């Protein structure tokens, strides 16, 4: 795993072109996340 | 030491993290190549992940964290879509889940964006989609996302062409 930026805890994702894209984010300590939900799912089909 | 407990659809837990999924959803300049064509999702089941030690290691780094950052974790809910969902669960995140090819070099990348997290549920760009049917747009199959808790603390703010 590679580190965080000097004197960060994490990355942030901005998008740029795309405007309706959401924010994605790194952390570099697997220790910073919790998994709280596993959600089972299908994707729809568009009518 | 993990269980898994069933939320009900009538629990409003469910129906707050169901609603995340949803609204969540967007286009992809794919054209749904990775992760399928989609406006919406089918949830089938939200299991609430109880383990004990993760939840004390989050809690330690989530803390050391805040300490580093005026006491301001900075923690949000986010998803994480990967093959590996279930060794996730019952071992936690590590160097393994990191995504070495990634846009922001080798760490574990979640998604604001649901339908971010689904193009890699399959694996990288979608893998070769589906065991069963080798579909990346699989209406039939059912997929797992994961809804993670993370301390992202002090940020480093890439401006990117995504
Ligand atoms: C490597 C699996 C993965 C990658 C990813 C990404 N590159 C951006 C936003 C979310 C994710 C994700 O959920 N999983
Ligand atoms: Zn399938």
């Amino acid at each position: 795993m590679a580190h965080s930026p000097p004197g960060h805890h994490s990355v942030t994702g901005r998008p740029s072109v795309n405007g309706l894209a959401l924010a994605e984010y790194v952390i570099y300590r697997g220790e910073q996340a919790y998994p709280e939900y596993l959600i089972t799912y299908q994707i729809m089909r568009p009518e | 030491g993990t269980i898994l407990i069933d939320l009900s659809p009538d629990d409003k837990e469910f129906q707050s993290v169901e609603e995340e999924m949803q609204s969540t959803v967007r286009e992809h300049r794919d054209g749904g190549h990775a992760g399928g064509i989609f406006n919406r999702y089918n949830i089938l089941k939200i299991q609430k992940v109880c383990n004990k030690k993760l939840w004390e290691r989050y809690t330690h780094r989530r803390k050391e964290v805040s300490e580093e950052n005026h006491n301001h974790a900075n923690e949000r809910m986010l998803f994480h879509g990967s093959p590996f969902v279930n060794a996730i669960i019952h071992k936690g995140f590590d160097e393994r889940h990191a995504y070495i090819g990634g846009m922001f070099g080798a760490g574990i990348y979640f998604a604001e964006n649901s339908s971010k997290s689904n193009q890699y549920v399959y694996g990288i760009g979608g893998g070769t989609g589906c065991p069963v049917h080798k579909d990346r747009s699989c209406y039939i199959c059912h997929r797992q996302l994961l809804f993670c808790r993370v301390t992202l603390g002090k940020s480093f703010l890439q401006f990117s062409a995504m």
